[PDB]
């Protein structure tokens, strides 16, 4: 596994 | 349709070539390259399938660009939706000259596309030496979050003999995710910890849960002992952008030894408390209302159970007001303590008694709980110059308690011959007039401009003497005395004392300014010259209480201590910061420090940090007395702080710390141990003793010297993390 | 000594108008800084050509020294501000930070106290980091802002012009 910094979804 | 030279032809390349039969195998012999979109094979023989479809190279070896993997297979078969595939494969983010470390599995599918390359029959090896085995395992070939075991993490010491930690991450979506920590501790079994984030457009926290079945007995029959080991919290912060602005920092544990036992990570101190606190803001644009339900929990048994402010209820603000003209400002506040002291007493087997709750030893009015309500506004005339100012301040302090008090207090109160009033206010106002000159000089050291300011000013403070002995402390400190303590109209925090001023303080401020208005360094020295003497006091350190307890200070002298201080940054280098704290009336030092920092900004892997720390007068409470207390023999400050980081050769680091208590004459701590980084693999290894919090079963404060080794080694590209904690917090620098 | 007393000229701001804003868009920080802008002929408007930004304020705390039973006695308090002057066309003209800190006694046994001490601290700590922000406002110049969003909006242009030219380079 590799976990990393959160972020939104992109949208389209 | 043979061809030579340099072949090419997805595309086939080669040196040689020979091509075959229609419909049936493609066959192609010598030097043979198979490429694609940052895929490559590499080997001897090579077999197609139609125009689009099967190809199978021999003796293969193979390299996916974007990152840094490659390998080896007996062969590799490539197939419709470009799934290459290897047999008795090879995998690992090395150099081609290192062996480092290598997974080899009996199948291993690539999917570039993805990002996900996958092994069966695994095994890792470390410099060909077989260390692990698997039925199965995948892992990312591009660094997207996915989810996965990640790199674990061994450990030796006292509290919990070998350690390890093998967390397992759960990517649930972009904006939260979630991590399962199992730490198996040979001496005390296994315990589960868990942290849940999360990212909204208006908020952002996390969660965190914790559970273990100790098995460790030596707090068997401790005060508040428990068997099962517990933690939960949460931390959120909601509306930042937001006129309304939510904020929870909770936390609650099981058993007050939780972290005296299961945490090594805190470093030093450990920590006594945690908290519990849920605030509710309204920022306004000239007022902030706030709603504050705060508490603590104690870890420990030797400390007094805190008040907590279930409604704490505040507003604070000023009026619009013209420029230059007068200002309002009003501040307000509501607040309820309450506390329910565990002064229980804990026996022998037999009447005799082996420990005191601290609790017990809280009398009279130093067990009120009640509501305080308090108003102080304010009015002054700022008048400015652009070379000085003049700035008259008038406040009036309103508070009223609504005091309650236990059986107990009250006979202890009428024991001293004194009465309880359960309902008490006090009226007083406040005088404070600040005055201060600018003056400018350019200067040039080593042939850069300085601008050098020259900053006196005094403040003359008057607040009118009121008995407020009567009165319990609920939220009042009283700090050491500073440079910043000649501008406060309060030698006390919070509300419960309010200090009888007839004051001035005299003190300038040489600041050095670079042209774009930055600051390489700031000296500044004053002193506070007393009118009158300094009457209200805490608990304890009254003339009454002093000679009730018979003792004896700082009560009616003429002068405060000189109180120097200074800053310099070095270029973009390293950073001094210094204090000094200088009683005339006794010709001994209240307190001081010194604190160099190295770090430069060509290679941020050299690190020095070098710190000296005094202070003899500091205002505790005290737990056995009841009551507040001046000079702590035993707890006075002299100490040391040496840290470092270096590189010996480019690719290896050093890194030690010794702290040092000359009040004592022993190590707090002291550490050392090498981090050594690679292409494709990093390894940290520390050796550390350190004096650890710790609560007997007799209620006693005491220490125990913990003894600890820590191992990590990282394969990078085999997971990781993208973004320890003792020697995070223990070595200014630790930033790379 | 060579000192004189501050003039007029070297106290204004020679800045008259400029934008403020935080990530923390209505804390105390941001607010009493617009506060002490407007109260030195600043005038804080959105419409200004140029933006200071406070994208990051970052308290941490640090235990310093011990108690005689090992426990932790002084914290250190350190308040970090991490700022941008933006142009138009959102190009980040400057990128800094501020960055104070403090240390006071703490008391086990007196926690509200404590938090009380620290509070007052940290409200010390806001106001020396807002006269250092200033500090460094005065030092700048619209002439300086202006020519630094010149030369780094051609700079933006001229890496627009040098990636489509090997665009079509590539494209063939
Ligand atoms: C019982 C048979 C039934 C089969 C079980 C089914 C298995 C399949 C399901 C698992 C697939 C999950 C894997 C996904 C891998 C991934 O997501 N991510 C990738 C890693 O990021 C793969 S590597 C995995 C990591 C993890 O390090 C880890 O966390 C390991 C994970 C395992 C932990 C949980 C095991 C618990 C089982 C016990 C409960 C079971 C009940 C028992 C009933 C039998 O290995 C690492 O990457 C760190 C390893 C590097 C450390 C190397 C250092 C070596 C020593 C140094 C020098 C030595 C010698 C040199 C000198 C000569």
């Amino acid at each position: 596994g590799l976990k990393g910094p959160l972020y939104f979804p992109p949208a389209d | 349709a043979t061809l030579a030279g340099d072949v090419v032809l997805m595309q086939v390349e080669g040196d040689e070539a020979n091509l075959h039969q229609l419909e049936n195998r493609g066959e192609l012999v010598g030097n043979v390259k198979l490429r694609d979109k940052g895929m490559l094979v590499v080997g001897d023989h090579a077999q197609v399938q139609l125009d689009n479809g099967e190809a199978q190279v021999d003796n293969a070896e193979y390299v996916i660009h974007k990152a840094h993997a490659r390998g080896s297979a007996l062969y590799a078969k490539r197939s419709e939706n470009a799934i290459i595939m290897l047999k008795d494969g090879t995998y690992t983010r090395c150099e081609p000259s290192s062996n480092a470390w290598t997974l080899k599995g009996n199948n291993v599918k690539l999917n570039p596309a993805t990002g996900f390359g996958t092994a069966t029959n695994a095994t890792l090896r470390v410099k060909d030496f077989p260390v692990f085995y698997t039925p199965y395992i995948y892992f990312p070939i591009d660094d997207r979050r996915q989810s996965g075991f990640l790199p674990p993490s061994f450990s030796s010491t006292s509290d919990t003999g070998f350690t390890l930690v093998t967390p397992y991450y759960f990517n649930l979506a972009p904006n939260y995710d979630a991590t399962l920590y199992p730490r198996y501790m040979a001496k005390r079994g296994m315990m589960l910890e868990g942290e849940f984030r999360y990212l909204t457009h208006s908020s952002e926290g996390i969660v965190n849960a914790a559970y273990l079945n100790d098995k460790d007995d030596h707090r068997e029959g401790f005060p508040d002992y428990s068997k099962d080991r517990w933690l939960y919290g949460l931390k959120n912060t909601t509306g930042l952008d937001s006129r309304w602005l939510a904020e929870v920092d909770y936390t609650r544990i099981s058993d007050p030894y939780y972290f005296q036992d299961l945490d090594t990570d805190l470093g030093v101190g450990s920590t006594t408390y945690v908290n519990q606190r849920g605030t509710l803001t309204y920022r306004g644009d000239t007022f902030t209302g706030r709603l504050n339900a705060q508490a603590y929990q104690l870890a420990t048994t030797t400390d007094v159970t805190p008040y907590d402010r279930l409604p704490q209820i505040t507003f604070d603000g000023f009026l619009p007001y013209n420029p230059g003209g007068m200002q309002f400002t009003y501040g307000t506040e509501f607040v309820r303590f309450d506390r329910d002291l565990d002064e229980n007493i804990y026996f022998n087997d037999d009447g005799s008694i082996r420990g005191k709750r601290p609790d017990a030893s809280l009398q009279g009015l130093a067990r009120a709980t009640g509501d305080r309500m308090h108003l102080e506004p304010g009015m002054s005339l700022p008048m400015t110059r652009s070379w000085g100012y003049v700035t008259p301040t008038l406040k009036y302090l309103y508070t009223k308690y609504d005091l309650d008090l236990d059986s107990q207090g009250k006979t202890d109160l009428n024991k001293r011959d004194e009465s309880f009033d359960s309902n008490q206010d006090r009226s007083l106002p406040l005088v404070k007039v600040d005055s201060g000159l600018y003056f400018d000089r350019d200067t040039t050291f080593a042939g850069t401009p300085f601008r050098q300011t020259l900053e006196p000013r005094a403040m003359y403070l008057y607040v009118p003497y009121k008995d407020q002995d009567s009165l319990p402390v609920f939220d009042t400190s009283e700090p050491s005395f500073s440079y910043d303590s000649l501008w406060r109209e309060n030698r006390f925090t919070g509300k419960d004392r309010i200090g009888d001023a007839n004051q001035l303080s005299l003190g300038v401020t040489s600041r050095f300014i670079e042209e774009n208005g930055f600051e390489r360094a700031s000296i500044s020295a004053g002193q506070i010259y007393y009118f009158r003497d300094r009457r209200v006091q805490l608990p304890g350190l009254t003339e009454k209480d002093l000679k009730r307890l018979n003792l004896d200070l700082d009560n009616d002298s003429w002068r405060s201590p000189y109180a120097f201080a200074g800053q310099y940054r070095f270029n973009r280098d390293w950073r001094i910061n210094s204090d000094f704290n200088w009683n005339p009336n006794t010709s001994r030092t209240e307190s001081g420090s010194a604190i160099f920092h190295y770090q430069p900004e060509v290679d941020p892997g050299k690190v020095v940090n070098v710190g000296y720390r005094y202070r003899a007068d500091a205002r505790r409470f005290d737990s056995s007395r009841g009551t507040f207390r001046y000079g702590n023999e035993n707890d006075i400050i002299k100490q040391h702080d040496f840290s470092v980081i270096w590189p010996l050769v480019p690719q290896w680091s050093v890194l030690a710390r010794w702290q040092y208590d000359y009040n004592k004459n022993r190590t707090l701590e002291a550490f050392g141990g090498f981090e050594y980084d690679s292409c494709c693999w990093k390894l940290r290894l520390i050796n550390r003793y350190w004096l650890d919090v710790d609560d007997d079963a007799f209620l006693v404060q005491s220490e125990k010297a913990d003894r600890g080794i820590f191992l990590q080694i990282v394969l990078k590209g085999l997971g990781g993390i993208v973004g320890e904690m003792f020697l995070d917090k223990g070595i200014q620098g630790y930033r790379q | 000594c060579g000192f004189q007393l501050r003039g007029l000229g070297d106290a204004q701001f020679a800045l008259k108008e400029i934008d403020v804003s935080a990530r923390n868009a209505y804390g105390p920080t941001v607010r009493e800084l617009k506060e002490t802008l407007e109260n030195s002929g600043v005038k804080v408007t959105s419409n200004a050509p140029y933006h200071l930004v406070l994208v990051r304020e970052d308290n941490q705390q640090r235990t310093v020294s011990y108690t005689g039973s090992a426990r932790g006695a002084e914290f250190e308090l350190t308040n970090t501000i991490n700022y941008e002057i933006v142009g138009a066309n959102d190009l980040v003209l400057m990128s800094n930070q501020v960055q104070v800190q403090k240390v006071y006694v703490h008391d086990e046994n007196n926690l509200i106290g404590s938090d009380q001490e620290a509070a007052q601290l940290r409200s010390e700590m806001r106001r020396d980091l807002i006269q250092q922000l200033s500090m460094r406002l005065q030092a700048l110049t619209p002439a300086q802002l202006d020519e630094a969003q010149r030369q780094a909006e051609a700079k933006a242009k001229a890496e627009a012009e040098a990636l489509r030219a090997a665009d079509e380079a590539e494209r063939q």
